[PDB]
């Protein structure tokens, strides 16, 4: 007896860049008549069968969730561009698993905006697939500094979401879940 | 935390003389610096941002100049509507700041006044207080002193006074020469007079009404 | 065609709560790193505080740190303040600016809005009385006068707004009675004292006492 069905089940995710991520091992779950809760949005995979794992077993399982735009669905891909892939939270092109959304503007389009869930606009570089820079420094757009304060081509990294209800859907909060795995060398663990 | 040498506070010039504004700057901004036009209390509006760029549909006597810490705000050939307050403004870092505030001014001949008188208004007197008023109008320089003679008993302490900005247009002042009385000290009098000594009116003249036509 | 709408001024004791706020169109509103400014009656003009393009971020001036609040809708165009606990200093006119833009990041020209009054008192609110000048005698020239109104501020404007030559407003002068009179008058043609009818155009909104008033001789 395992507890799969639960962070979708549960309420409030974290914003894109601050990606939750759970390790599971030493369990078992459905993953079709959770599928056939087929609610979802989106649901497409880039590693195994179409919940044809009820009898697999896995060294690592992984369940990484938050919440982002409609539009931003599309990122959720190994090799994919943009703000959400480059900067938030790259897949990898070798990515063993797969995703799921829904609309959950239902749920967490707080009607000011939800002001809490964020991404970073902005980085130096690209983050690799899986990686996290959960940072606030003030981004330098422009050469001359910030030194820690907002200004001219010096903006603060983070954006925020403002998910008012009226919203396109492109702006309407997707709760993702993505499922990668890490099965190999070590005990059967996940079936 | 980027504080602004607006300089100079106050000036005033012949019109069309070329003026330049300095404005020091507590740090280092680089070219981050936009230079703002205030008429008496309407909105700011910009006249150079990027600290050299004119805006749109500006005229050109406008020049911006500067880099780094020190900037200077050039006009070719001062107009009679350019009076204003003026303002500097930093936009490197967030803490947003401003010069002090360059009132300037315009140097014009000095005109002649022009002055009417005009009564309470019957709805004025019917509520109960009636007050005379005397006028000043498109003049220069606007320094001048009225007098109130009613009965030829000149009344002093019930005298509010207001000065319009100089003219945008023509550079001349304006003042509002008020009288404040109850209605029956306003019936008490007969004779009600208003007395006008500028630098111009090359001797003084008055304007004046009896209390019943 | 850039637009900036500030709306909500007005009378508020001290120790009670006001809100201002700034409709936007024109420009793409949601691009826009926000902001307002005060000025002291007369004084030099102060930043208050700002707002990220996506709310993401924001900070007051220290003189109303926390006490007032930003707040912008994205999918409205309008930026916002709440101002609480207030005080008979932060009488000041408040405007707000339209300044850096993520879309790019070169220099925008900031854009202001006209500005609005607040003034802060618990003397209340007196709606003001509007009393015509008719004209005398070589061309003649007539205007108003309004009395006895409290806030500030009284609107300007002549013969329905088809008048701006020669309209002299007046700064308010107040008074012992601590009302404002004033009044705006206009030099007019002597000629047209027959073919032209000429009224004024008053507005007290703090006491929402907004009348028209004709001038004709005798």
């Amino acid at each position: 007896l395992c507890p799969f069905g639960e962070v979708f089940n549960a309420t409030r995710f974290a914003s894109v860049y601050a990606w939750n991520r759970k390790r599971i091992s030493n369990c078992v779950a459905d993953y079709s008549v959770l599928y056939n809760s087929a609610s979802f949005s989106t649901f497409k995979c880039y590693g195994v069968s179409p919940t044809k794992l009820n009898d697999l077993c896995f060294t690592n399982v992984y369940a990484d969730s938050f919440v982002i735009r409609g539009d931003e669905v599309r990122q959720i891909a190994p090799g994919q561009t943009g703000k959400i892939a480059d900067y938030n939270y790259k897949l990898p092109d070798d990515f063993t698993g797969c995703v799921i959304a829904w609309n959950s503007n239902n749920l967490d389009s707080k009607v000011g905006g939800n002001y809490n869930y964020r991404y970073r606009l902005f980085r130096k570089s690209n983050l690799k697939p899986f990686e996290r820079d959960i940072s606030t420094e003030i981004y330098q757009a422009g050469s001359k500094p910030c030194n820690g304060v907002e200004g001219f081509n010096c903006y603060f990294p983070l954006q925020s979401y403002g998910f008012q209800p009226t919203n396109g859907v492109g702006y309407q909060p997707y709760r993702v879940v993505v499922l990668s795995f890490e099965l190999l060398h070590a005990p059967a663990t996940v079936c | 935390a980027i504080q602004l040498t607006q300089s100079p506070s106050s000036l005033s010039a012949s019109v069309g003389d070329r003026v330049t504004i300095t404005c020091r700057a507590s740090q280092g901004i680089s070219s981050y610096l936009a230079w703002y036009q205030q008429k008496p209390g309407k909105a700011p509006k910009v006249l150079i941002y990027a600290a050299s760029t004119l805006q749109s549909g500006v005229p050109s006597r406008f020049s911006g100049s500067g880099s780094g810490t020190d900037f200077t705000l050039t006009i070719s050939s001062l107009q009679p509507e350019d009076f204003a307050t003026y303002y500097c403004q930093q936009l490197k870092s967030y803490p947003l700041t401003f010069g002090g505030g360059t009132k300037v001014e315009i140097t014009r001949t000095v005109a002649a006044p022009s002055v009417f008188i005009f009564p309470p208004s019957d709805e004025q007197l019917k509520s109960g207080t009636a007050s005379v008023v005397c006028l000043l109008n498109n003049f220069y320089p606007r320094e001048a002193k009225v007098q109130w003679k009613v009965d030829n008993a000149l009344q002093s302490g019930n005298s509010q006074e207001s000065v319009t900005e100089q003219d945008s247009k023509d550079s001349t002042y304006s003042l509002s020469s008020t009288l404040t009385l109850s209605k029956a000290d306003y019936e008490k009098h007969k004779v009600y007079a208003c007395e006008v000594t500028h630098q111009g009116l090359s001797s003084p003249v008055t304007k004046s009404f009896n209390r019943g036509e | 065609q850039v637009q900036m709408v500030e709306s909500g001024g007005g009378l508020v004791r001290p120790g009670g709560s006001l809100r201002l706020s700034c409709a936007a169109s024109g420009f793409t509103f949601s691009d826009y790193y926000m902001s307002w400014i005060r000025q002291a009656p007369g004084k030099g003009l102060e930043w208050i505080s700002y707002i990220s393009s996506s709310g993401s971020s924001m900070n007051y001036a220290d003189s109303v740190k926390g006490r007032f609040t930003i707040s912008r809708d994205n999918a409205k165009n309008s930026l916002f303040l709440q101002m609480n606990s207030l005080r008979a200093e932060d009488t000041a006119v408040y405007y707000c600016a339209r300044e850096f833009d993520l879309t790019k990041i070169i220099m925008v020209p900031p854009y202001w809005g006209q500005g609005t009054l607040v003034t802060v008192s618990s003397a209340s609110t007196k709606g003001p009385s509007v009393f015509p000048l008719a004209p005398s005698s070589g061309t003649a020239a007539l205007g108003c006068l309004v009395k006895d109104y409290f806030p500030e501020p009284v609107t300007v404007s002549w013969n329905s707004g088809a008048l701006t030559s020669g309209v002299h407003t007046f700064p308010a002068v107040l008074q012992s009675s601590g009302l404002y009179s004033l009044s705006s008058v206009v030099t007019v043609p002597s000629s047209s004292l027959g073919t032209q009818t000429y009224i004024c155009n008053v507005n007290h909104k703090p006491s929402n006492t907004k009348v028209d008033k004709k001038v004709e001789p005798k």
